[PDB]
């Protein structure tokens, strides 16, 4: 009788996954003119 | 001559009259309201020329 044993290595298996997300943000409004240069009263003529 | 309020929210040029202004006014006189607006490029411009009576 021997009963003699052996020894191995520590083998482990795992599944890893990292995830993320996305969101789009928008801000708009109906045009009521716009930032202009030389905002002055005018007198058009044809 | 007093500055007005450029109101973004209500989209109006407004001014409230106080008790101090009325110390230089007389009840009945028909004054003229002239409104000037100055843009970024420094251009004074008359917008309104209404007449007001404080009765």
């Amino acid at each position: 009788t021997r009963v003699h044993s052996y020894r191995g290595v520590l083998i482990i298996t795992d599944e890893l996954t990292v995830e993320a997300g996305s969101r789009v943000s928008l801000s708009g409004y109906v045009s009521d003119g716009g930032t202009s240069d030389v905002f002055t009263i005018c007198r058009l003529l044809d | 001559q007093s500055p007005m309020t450029v109101n973004k929210e209500s989209n109006r040029l407004e001014y409230i009259f106080s008790q101090n202004d009325y110390k230089v006014l007389v009840k009945g006189k028909v004054y003229d309201m002239i409104v000037n607006v100055v843009d970024e490029s420094g251009n004074h411009s008359t917008i309104l020329k209404q007449k007001v009576r404080f009765n």
